[PDB]
């Protein structure tokens, strides 16, 4: 009866334990196109998560999208941290998917971009929906880390975004 | 091609540039490492309106993360003298004891700290050198002149109302260092404590100790303290032609000239009127300067505000020399 | 080191209407080689126009102590991640790009390889 | 358990330090920060012009009405902000008080009626 | 019940402006700008004085 | 026993500590963090409060090369130092000057 263990509704096989109200919409401005954070910001969303069990990893910051004329990271690099924080984490997570608003036409390349790209934990385009991130949909990444890798990886990245999506929200208003 | 890292700009929907992004290997070009010399040059601290408990100073030239500090370190860490414990005897006031004995918690007290030490155990005694009893004692009757009124301040009136003059100082030992107006009750001798009607008594001593406003409110030894950036607006078209007093009345009152000049943009409140204009809204971007803010520090009267800021930069000062001494240590 | 570079002119600033505030999706034409790409360039930072020629060079690599490849003015970095007249989709955190066509000058990519941009306006 | 005279009802999750929290330029740091995700759900717009007939009410010295079918309208509300120099619909700026800098989006503000009920 | 002496939000002292409030009011003085003179510049501690009522004299009645 | 250090590893790595600060908060962590990110060996600097029930921060520094984790950090309050220094002296120098003005 662990909540590890039934992360899954035994319904439909939907996953139930997901984000709900604020981290959706937390990660969902956070992986948003839009966003650019310096390595001020960078490291300090990134650096909430390292709170117990998480406080003793070398927490790898990736190397950022902007080099040249001012260097700065991206949203979705951020996201990032949170499936796969460390180096020797064995975390690779995949996921292809539509999202709401889905631009109908095009299947990565438009410019509404509702379209998840996730390769290697590395969140390669598209933005965080409902439909990626919670309870209902059986190809969130909750639940795809959760098949894929185990269920000890599906409820850390969970109590990750927990942890980091208010501290971005909070400083974002 | 042109860095505004240096200002704020506030859109019609959201505000733009926040995040200070100064730090090495950031903005290329430019090489921000922390020179000290180069901190110690563009930083000057220009003070405006300084009277008895308010303060208006600005601190041009330091990043907004330390600022933040000499916001919260006078809002929560900057030691006061308050009443916290009300030994009650007889109270026959409608009012209730605890409420009583939370009011009188609030009510600030004029004797300075750094004069005191903390209170050390539990320590219920005191030991006049870590607090400060006071005394009250309120018994009203009526007055035997009183007319056939049913006027308050008339009849019923010996002590109908509890002011904090009513309190009074019980040197604790020494307390010849401190003078007569020395330990003034509560900073305001006006405030009401409680109401009474005639046969009502309030005694009960109380007594002071130093702590910190992160303890518990009443500590705190500022009303606000508060910041802001020194806004600055640059009209990129030249506006005249009636449309000077259109945009005028937009802003608030002081802050324009009239053709259109911003003559004064410090006494801009962010009313962000322009963008209701729909003319003038892709005339004129508004922003604030980064490393220019404008403190406010509003004393309750403990301290003056003057001595409030120089001591919240003492204890910043002392928070890391307390732990630049537990380096020394391992 | 170079993998892929042309001279491009920039024909679309944004096809389907400005949906961000500081990314804006390009379209552009190569030349002699007609390469499409479908680039977002962040703007807040290094504006673009309608019909402006610009250089485009995709590096695996930049060789500030070794001396980096920066005579260009906007360097991104990011993983190529599909290729599908060959596309070959490039993502750069969000930023995608989308360069196209003619397989045989596209030759130096692959897939999960790591990818700099360095543009230069003309 | 707090109220909030629209029935979204709520326990008191978290209890702050006053310089952790988002002060606005004038010093008024809040005293209950409200969810915003209680609104598009439960359509209690009638919330939402209490933080507006309210702070214009303690700005003028005024009680506004609010009745069922009538009282102070928005349009007679909102022109009353900007005489005393405040945004036209109430969303003003504000700065983090735990980073220092400012917030990215304006923030609603004002005084509306909070009930503490027996629970 | 009384005047709460601070205010709520900010903690200006403004338990001695009710009677020196209320000394105004029974003047001319609008309600408005009773509290402009008794230098509540914030809205948060003018409401102290304007939406609070005043319990305490009207239990003391009640209360021999 | 305010200021403790958490070892990377069991075999120890000095280019990645998490400094653990009792009885503090942002008022410091984010004024150190600035102070100790304007580093140029320091890539990553951040604090994170454990919880709101217990008073302690947790900064962690990494650098670059071979940095103890430790000198930046006690160059950090060494540089804020300096700072609160002249910050002060500023400020008293202007207060004195304002209200000889006003005479
Ligand atoms: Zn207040």
């Amino acid at each position: 009866m662990g909540t590890k263990a039934n992360l899954v509704t035994p319904r439909n096989g939907e996953p139930l334990i997901a984000a709900i109200q604020d981290f959706l919409t937390g990660a969902y401005l956070l992986t948003l196109k839009d966003t650019f954070f310096d390595r001020a910001k960078a490291c300090q969303i990134i650096a909430s998560i390292l709170v117990g069990k998480d406080e003793k990893i070398k927490v790898r910051l990736p190397p950022p999208t902007i080099l040249k004329p001012v260097t700065l990271w991206t949203g979705k690099q951020i996201f990032s941290v949170i499936l796969r924080p460390s180096d020797d984490n064995p975390v690779r997570a995949n996921l292809r998917t539509k999202g709401k608003q889905y631009c109908g036409k095009g299947e990565d390349l438009c410019a509404n971009d509702s379209y998840v790209t996730i390769q290697n934990s590395e969140l390669m385009s598209g933005s965080m929906d409902k439909g990626t991130l919670g309870s209902g949909s059986k190809n969130n990444i909750f639940y795809i880390l959760l098949r894929d890798w185990g269920q000890n990886e599906a409820a850390d990245a969970m109590s990750r975004l927990a942890r980091l999506a208010p501290v971005y929200l909070s400083n974002r208003g | 091609v042109e860095e505004m890292r240096s200002r704020v700009v506030l859109g019609e929907f959201g505000v733009r540039n926040v995040h200070t992004t100064d730090f090495p290997g950031n903005y290329s070009g430019y090489d921000d490492a922390w020179d000290q010399d180069r901190f110690e040059k563009n930083f000057r601290v220009d003070v405006v309106h300084m009277d008895e408990n308010s303060l208006e100073f600005d601190m041009v030239g330091i990043d907004a993360a330390i600022a933040n500090a000499f916001r919260r370190i006078l809002l929560a860490e900057v030691p006061t003298m308050a009443v916290e414990k009300v030994l009650v005897y007889n109270n026959t006031s409608i009012v209730q004891d605890e409420i009583l004995a939370h009011r009188l918690g609030l009510i600030p007290i004029h004797a300075d700290p750094r004069l005191f030490e903390y209170r050390n155990q539990g320590d219920e005694e005191g030991t006049e050198i870590d607090t400060l009893q006071f005394r009250l004692q309120v018994r009203c009757t009526r007055n035997p002149h009183a007319a056939k009124d049913s006027s308050d301040p008339n009849e019923l009136y010996v002590n109908h109302k509890v002011y904090t003059r009513h309190m009074t100082w019980i040197p604790l030992g020494n307390q010849a260092d401190l003078f007569p107006e020395g330990t003034i009750r509560p900073v305001h001798d006006d405030i009401l404590i409680a109401q009474l009607r005639p046969g009502q008594e309030i005694d009960l001593l109380m007594h002071c100790v130093k702590g910190i406003g992160k303890d518990h409110a009443k500590f705190s030894p500022v009303a606000t303290a508060s910041y802001r950036l020194l806004p600055d607006i640059t009209l990129l078209e030249p506006v005249e032609g009636e449309a000077a007093e259109e945009l005028s009345r937009c802003f608030s009152p002081g802050v324009i000239e009239v053709v259109a000049r911003v003559a004064n943009p410090r006494l801009d409140t962010f009313s962000r009127e322009i963008f209701r204009n729909e003319k003038l809204k892709k005339v004129v971007r508004l922003a604030r300067v980064r490393d220019h803010y404008i403190f406010s520090v509003e004393s309750t009267g403990v301290l003056p505000p003057d001595v409030l800021v120089s001591e919240a930069i003492k204890v910043l000062m002392g928070k890391c020399r307390r732990f630049l001494d537990e380096l020394d240590a391992v | 080191g170079i993998l892929f570079e042309d001279i491009f002119d920039v024909k679309d600033i944004d096809p389907e209407g400005k949906k961000f505030d500081r990314v804006s999706r390009l379209h552009c034409e190569s030349e002699s080689f007609k390469m499409d790409l479908i680039l977002d360039v962040n703007i807040q930072i290094y504006p673009v126009d309608l019909g402006d020629k610009f250089r485009l060079v995709i590096a695996s690599t930049l060789y500030d102590r070794p001396s980096r490849a920066d005579q260009f003015e906007y360097v991104m970095y990011g993983k190529v991640y599909r290729i599908e007249r060959l596309s070959a989709y490039v993502s750069y955190g969000g930023l995608l790009m989308r360069l196209q066509g003619d397989a045989n000058n596209l030759h130096g990519f692959e897939v999960d390889s790591r990818v700099y941009l360095l543009m230069k306006k003309l | 358990k707090f109220s909030s005279r629209h029935g979204q009802k709520g326990v008191c999750g978290l209890i702050v330090p006053q310089e952790d929290m988002p002060f606005c330029d004038s010093g008024i740091c809040p005293d209950i920060i409200m969810n915003p995700h209680g609104f598009p759900s439960r359509m209690t717009v009638g919330k939402l012009i209490e933080l507006l007939a309210g702070k214009a009410g303690v700005l003028d010295g005024r009680f506004h009405y609010g009745t069922a079918f009538g009282g102070s309208k928005v349009k007679d509300v909102c022109e009353d902000l900007v005489r005393h120099g405040y945004n036209y619909l109430g969303k003003d700026y504000v700065t983090s008080g735990i980073t220092g800098e400012p917030l990215e989006a304006y923030i609603y503000f004002g005084p509306v009626y909070y009930q503490k009920l027996k629970h | 019940m009384i005047i709460p002496v601070r205010c709520f939000t900010c903690g200006k002292i403004v338990g001695n402006k009710w009677e020196a409030y209320l000394g105004l009011l029974q003047a001319e003085y609008t309600e408005g700008d009773a509290l402009d003179a008794l230098g509540l510049k914030r809205y948060c501690c003018r409401r102290m004085l304007l939406a609070h009522v005043d319990l305490i004299e009207k239990l003391l009645n009640y209360a021999p | 026993k305010t200021a403790l250090e958490m070892v990377q590893a069991a075999g120890t790595d000095r280019h990645c500590v998490t400094f653990v600060l009792h009885e503090e908060d942002h008022t410091l962590g984010n004024s150190l963090r600035y102070m100790i990110m304007k580093n140029p060996e320091v890539e990553f600097c951040g604090y994170t409060t454990t919880h709101p029930s217990e008073s302690k921060i947790n900064l962690r520094i990494q650098t670059r090369g071979t940095l103890p984790a430790v000198e930046p950090f006690q160059r950090g309050l060494n540089e804020l130092m300096n700072v609160c220094q002249h910050v002060l002296d500023k400020f008293e120098a202007s207060i004195k000057d304002y209200k000889d003005q006003k005479a």
